[PDB]
């Protein structure tokens, strides 16, 4: 099968840009620690989570 | 003051909801409009062979008219 493959990944990439904009890095992440979390959400994101689950 | 980031859900986006449904045919209603094709196939087909034998014998009628030949 072709399409379900490509049709998924448009929306997969969109979810890299919540990572790239919470962490350094596209896809692996020194995100969550044994001090629990590195750095804070920011501003933008938030609305954005919304946006995308909508 | 604090700023953080702020919570955000509005309409919640609908969790879990059926978008696969019924559309179009039914069910006995495509066999009406399916075998009503194959008789309106049939019955417009046959009606152009009967023509079709209009010409047929007329083509046939050259051979025997023909003797010169």
């Amino acid at each position: 099968a072709m399409t379900p493959f490509f049709w998924m990944f448009e929306e997969r990439e969109k979810m890299f840009e919540f990572y790239e904009r919470v962490s350094g890095a596209r896809m692996h992440a020194a995100y969550v620690r044994p001090g629990g979390v590195h750095q804070d959400l920011p501003l933008g994101l938030m609305d954005d989570i919304y946006e995308f689950s909508k | 003051x604090x700023x953080x980031x702020x919570x955000x859900x509005x309409x919640x986006x609908x969790x879990x909801x059926x978008x696969x449904x019924x559309x179009x045919x039914x069910g006995y209603s495509m066999f009406a409009v399916g075998i009503g094709a194959l008789l309106f196939g049939y019955w417009s087909m046959m009606k152009w062979n009967r023509e079709r034998r209009r010409l047929q014998i007329e083509d046939f009628e050259a051979r025997i008219a023909l003797m010169p030949l």
